């Protein structure tokens, strides 16, 4: 069964959606914001949650043993966004390191390309599960990629005018529209995650 | 004392009250630390002013009496031979403390060597001889209008934050926690009311339901 | 913000002459005009001064700083505070033979309060 209450006004407030917390599982809030926006999935990844996680890595783990651990440091980068996000426009973005603003910047592209999508599109209509597997690897290992090339020493500014390129890769990687090869697509994206690697190597130099 | 929305507002009240703290006290210690790196720019540009001021005219007086010594006084020629500047002036850009600096830099411009001033003679090496102790001061007087310009730059940003908490703190806060305590007496109404018509409904049907049955013993 | 590229002085005969032989004042060629003026004590009127302040401060933004003896800025002291922009920086040093004065600096009197 898949239940849907209905806002009364105020967020939560009302009885029937605490009584409806009290024994549903899986809870898939609302957000304001996102509507305003018109950013058409609302989800909100604050107070949303699901308790089949902790099973469902059974399965997981017979087909995609990633998806826990790189879930998580998903979740992790959008909450440390988010609470970066709290204080920066009380003041501005002037005094941070080259890893806030990296940390920022992924979280900004995670939001407007992987949360993003209209079911209105050919390409966009279902998101297959390893297409979603592919498209969050290659968001994560380019995130991570950028936090060790600046560790090691560097400026980020400059680096960014070099990574523009696999930066428009990754945010069109999306358009890659499934039911082609179901198969060719993971090796186009392989492809795109060595090319991706190859690329900050040369323009680490 | 505020505009009144009354409906169930008070999470986003609380939410605002928080965020007025926690910008209070971090624009409290961004004012003390520019305070404090303020006093040093103060200290340092008062003594190296005040230094420049002799060391310039040792350096000068010295150069006008190599220049009296030779009995020539090249003046006219370094007043009419010159044709282009040795030194250039470049933006620094610096963040001292959270504010970025648009500070000034001592860009030497050796493009131009220096000055064909040699040649008379017995004044010939004088001259350059004293152009360098002459050309000492320029880098003190440079570091002396970066520190100017700090100090101006540290002085505005300073006063304009310390207003600015002054401000939140003296009317932000009491403005909504005023509304706060409005919307709490409210919604402490209310409920009241509404346990006085319950308690209306109830005491009707428990005295006819006791009349009807009262009768009922016959 | 690198418009501001030369330095111009308002000082006597002796240091003028010094400065540009060392050289920071340019005749500019583009412009055929010294941004760097030699004062003569008791013959330029104040209102020459003020104008070439003028010109080095809104007309001829090429000038970064405008140095000028303290004696000499003291007889321009109102135009010397009136203009308080930091953009353009302005530094106050002592005349020929004339000692430190601190009075004639508008920067430090301004430093000497709310301190």
């Amino acid at each position: 069964i898949v239940a849907a209450v209905s806002p009364a006004g105020g967020d939560f407030s009302d009885p029937v959606t605490t009584a409806t917390l009290g024994i549903t599982q899986v809870f898939w809030g609302l957000d304001k914001k996102l509507a305003q926006r018109k950013h058409f999935p609302s989800i909100n990844t604050s107070v949303s949650y699901s308790k089949y996680t902790n099973v469902l890595n059974k399965f997981y783990d017979s087909n995609y043993p990633e998806f826990p651990v790189l879930r998580d440091r998903m979740k992790e980068i959008l909450s440390n966004a988010e609470e970066l996000e709290q204080v920066v426009q009380l003041v501005g973005k002037s005094a941070l390191s080259d890893s806030d603003k990296i940390t920022l910047d992924v979280a900004t592209l995670i939001k407007e390309d992987f949360l993003q999508q209209n079911g209105y599109s050919t390409y966009d209509a279902f998101c297959p599960i390893w297409k979603t597997f592919d498209m969050m690897r290659a968001f994560i290992s380019y995130h991570d990629e950028a936090q060790k090339a600046v560790a090691n020493g560097a400026n980020w500014s400059k680096l960014a005018d070099s990574t523009g390129d696999v930066k428009h890769a990754v945010s069109s990687s999306k358009f890659f529209e499934p039911s082609r090869g179901e198969k060719e697509v993971h090796g186009e994206f392989e492809k795109l995650l060595s090319t991706m690697q190859e690329r900050f190597a040369e323009s680490t130099d | 004392e505020q505009v009144f929305p009354t409906r169930m507002t008070l999470g986003l009240m609380k939410t605002k009250l928080k965020g007025a703290n926690q910008g209070y006290s971090l624009l409290k210690r961004k004012s003390e630390a520019l305070t404090k790196r303020f006093r040093d720019i103060t200290k340092r540009i008062d003594d190296a002013k005040q230094k420049m001021g002799r060391v310039m005219q040792t350096a000068a007086f010295s150069l006008a009496e190599v220049s009296y010594a030779t009995g020539e006084n090249i003046g006219y020629q370094v007043q009419e031979s010159v044709s282009t500047a040795r030194f250039k002036v470049r933006a620094r850009q610096e963040n001292v403390s959270g504010v970025y600096l648009s500070q000034f830099e001592s860009y030497i411009d050796p493009e131009i060597n220096d000055f064909r001033l040699t040649g008379l003679g017995r004044g010939g090496q004088q001259v350059q001889r004293a152009k360098e102790i002459y050309s000492r001061a320029v880098e003190t007087l440079v570091e002396l209008a970066s520190l100017q310009t700090a100090f101006i730059i540290l002085d505005e940003v300073i006063k304009v934050t310390n207003r600015r908490v002054n401000a939140i703190e003296h009317v932000i806060i009491p403005r909504t926690e005023n509304t706060i305590a409005y919307i709490n007496s409210e919604l402490d109404e209310l409920d009241r009311e509404e346990f006085y018509r319950l308690k209306k409904v109830q005491e009707k049907k428990q005295n006819e339901t006791a009349k009807l049955d009262a009768e009922m013993k016959l | 913000a690198e418009k501001r590229t030369l330095i111009a002085v308002i000082a006597d005969e002796d240091t003028t002459t010094g400065l540009l032989l060392a050289g920071i004042g340019q005749i500019t060629p583009e412009t055929q005009e010294k941004n760097f003026f030699v004062y003569q004590e008791g013959k330029t009127t104040k209102e020459e001064i003020t104008d070439k302040f003028n010109h080095f401060t809104e007309e001829r933004d090429d000038i970064a700083i405008l140095l000028i003896n303290q004696h000499i800025a003291e007889n321009i002291r109102a135009r010397v505070d009136s203009f308080t922009n930091a953009f353009p920086a302005i530094l106050e040093i002592p005349s020929k033979d004339h000692p430190y004065d601190p009075e004639k600096d508008s920067v430090l009197k301004r430093v000497r309060k709310l301190f």
